């Protein structure tokens, strides 16, 4: 069984936790604890092909900017996340790119943009503005919500797909 | 017979437990065979907190370390002393009842109480300092307390409260400071190849333990580290992460600014060193701001300078790496199984309590009725209680007071801002190691003094 190590990055406040307890904890529970081994791995069918999902997620740890190059390096894949009403968070998303490319020494990393949907303040991002941010990148853009569970699973399986593609080669 | 208390119209935690206003987990509390208290109303949980049957210490630690989500501390006092002023029951038709009543509901009630607020008063202070009429009411409300078995709980949260508004030696002799090139007093020295590895790992130990040491739950519950407010909030917590990461800079900056190759391979041979040290100390924040530097993008391609280093200092290195490979399994391994003194990492306790908090509900619903999510606040308060375990017993060692200023004022960045500054970095390494196919260049040496380390073993006895 094939694994795919994930790594999700965004600035603190975007709700990168949300959206990784949102694919892990089942579909009908609100429950979590994140200390046991379960709360990190899935296993998922994408197009038919059975695999397992490990997800880095280091929200919390954003201060400590010297170990980004570390936890980084360890993945495959890479979701990289703003929340949609928050500008500053879209605009370092460029940066988390550069350092990604630069970790994991190739101008082709497996990567999706993802915009994250949560509660108040309204949007500031629009869509549009995502979309041509992405398409400059050549990667997909994913517009997810949290609360509602819209958009996870294709944000998580569309990075998978991107991993499978660049294997191929 | 039960009890008989007043109604819930002149009193509101006579209400009878239901599944609408407390529900429990299914196992009960370790050593005290008290039930787990998993959601309730907060009428409910105050209730519990000074409860009649029994004292519940472990609920009242949670209860003050966490309450502050779902209930301000002004509301809590206000609740507290409603709790504590007890109506009798309707008239004794003139005691049977009363003197029953008064001695097994409304007084180890009101002892209850009174242990809240000395608890309060003593572990979580800063409620106090931050709301000045919060401490007003506490102290007349302290002062309307009547009975006499009352009067020596109410002296000593009278003497905690005055004792909060005032303004290290060994158990034996700890181990002879080390020195290697640099002398005694001679700071303008001081280096990484100056000062001997080992001293520069006990030093940084000391400060990183006393960064460590500093850090209260306030900072922590409510995720307040990783809001706007941070700085206002956790400003221990902070410098505790900022010196971590000057550290690990540090570290990178020494290696790629040293150009000429061989004295690259010793910076590097002698960082290790340090992590060994580390290790030996059970300062793992000093391990893994080692293992950062080396895992680091401008560091961790230099092959040429890896490929010279001794195969024992690779195994060292390689092990502590291994530390935090699949989600920090082996770190988390080795924490539980040893005792203090140590320097956790604090990383993974930031993303416990964070994600404790952002994956489970503030509250809970049963038959309409919205019950506070008690079990969630329960998580982050063994989270808290696991990182003050560690917080107890200082390391036996001497602090030199020069190597540590060193440490203290250490600024790698200087006036540069980060992403500029690791571009620096970056270009550095780029320049002493070219990609692949250019090759590689020589640069002349900088260090005037000689590269062997002392090693990693004291030079004199005990
Ligand atoms: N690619 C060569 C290389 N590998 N590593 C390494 C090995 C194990 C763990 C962490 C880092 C380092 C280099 C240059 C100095 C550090």
């Amino acid at each position: 069984m094939t694994e795919y190590k994930l790594v999700v990055v965004g600035a603190c406040g975007v709700g990168k936790s949300a959206l990784t307890i949102q694919l892990i904890q089942n579909h009908f529970v609100d429950e979590y604890d994140p200390t046991i081994e379960d709360s990190y791995r899935k296993q998922v069918v994408i197009d038919g092909e059975t695999c397992l999902l490990d997800i880095l997620d280091t929200a919390g740890q954003e201060e400590y900017s010297a170990m980004r190059d570390q936890y980084m390096r360890t993945g495959e894949g890479f979701l990289c996340v703003f929340a949609i009403n928050n500008t500053k968070s879209f605009e370092d998303i460029h940066h988390y790119r550069e350092q990604i490319k630069r970790v994991k020494d190739s101008e082709d990393v497996p990567m999706v943009l993802v915009g994250n949907k949560s509660d108040l303040p309204s949007r500031t991002v629009e869509s549009r503005q995502a979309q041509d941010l992405a398409r400059s990148y050549g990667i997909p853009f994913i517009e997810t919500s949290a609360k509602t569970r819209q958009g996870v699973d294709d944000a998580f399986y569309t990075l998978v797909r991107e991993i499978r593609k660049h294997k191929e080669k | 017979e039960q009890m008989r208390l007043p109604s819930a119209d002149v009193y509101r935690f006579a209400e009878p437990d239901s599944e609408e206003n407390i529900i429990f987990e299914e196992n009960m509390q370790p050593k005290a065979g008290i039930p787990i208290i998993k959601a309730g109303t907060v009428i409910k949980l105050i209730e519990r907190l000074t409860y009649h049957m029994y004292a519940d210490p472990n609920f009242v630690r949670t209860f003050l370390t966490t309450y502050r989500s779902f209930c301000k501390p002004q509301e809590l006092l206000s609740l507290i002393i409603e709790r504590f002023e007890i109506p009798e029951p309707e008239p004794t038709e003139a005691s049977a009842e009363l003197k029953r009543f008064r001695k097994e509901y409304i007084q180890p009630v009101q002892l209850r109480v009174l242990n809240v607020c000395r608890h309060w008063v003593e572990h979580h202070f800063y409620d106090f300092e931050r709301d000045a009429y919060l401490l007003q009411r506490m102290e007349e409300f302290i002062g309307t307390v009547r009975g006499k078995a009352m009067k020596k709980w109410v002296e000593s949260i009278t003497k905690i409260i005055q004792r909060k508004k005032i303004a290290i030696t060994f158990q034996s002799s700890p181990p002879t400071v080390e020195w290697h090139i640099s002398r005694p007093g001679h700071i303008e020295t001081f280096d990484l190849l100056t000062l001997h590895p080992i001293e520069i790992a006990r030093q940084l130990t000391l400060l990183e333990s006393d960064l460590y040491r500093a850090v209260q739950p306030s900072e922590l519950v409510g995720s307040v580290w990783t809001k706007e407010d941070k700085e206002i909030n956790s400003p221990n917590l902070l410098k505790m992460i900022r010196h971590t990461t000057n550290l690990t800079l540090w570290f990178e900056k020494c290696i790629v600014e040293t150009e000429n190759l061989e004295e690259r391979v010793a910076v590097v041979s002698r960082i290790i060193e340090i992590l060994q040290v580390f290790q030996e100390l059970n300062n793992f924040n000093g391990v893994l701001e080692v293992v950062s530097a080396m895992n680091s993008s401008p560091v961790y391609r230099l092959d040429h300078t890896f490929e010279q280093i001794p195969s024992r200092q690779k195994k060292i290195l390689e092990e502590a790496h291994e530390l935090s490979e699949d989600h920090y399994k082996k770190y988390l391994a080795k924490l539980r199984s040893i005792n203090p003194p140590c320097v956790p990492f604090f990383g993974i306790y930031l993303t416990n309590i964070l994600k404790t908090e952002e994956g489970n509900p503030e509250v809970l619903k049963r038959h309409g009725k919205e019950l506070i999510n008690f079990s969630k606040r329960r998580k982050v308060a063994e989270i808290t209680g696991e990182i003050q375990q560690y917080q107890n017993q200082p390391y036996c060692l001497r602090v030199e007071s020069d190597i540590k200023r060193f440490f203290e004022n250490l600024n790698p960045m200087g006036n540069s801002m980060e992403k500029e500054f690791t571009d620096y970095l970056f270009n550095k390494s780029l320049e002493i190691e070219p990609r692949n196919p250019k090759p590689l260049p020589r640069f002349p040496k900088k260090y005037s003094y000689p590269l062997k380390s002392p090693g990693v073993r004291p030079s004199n006895p005990r």
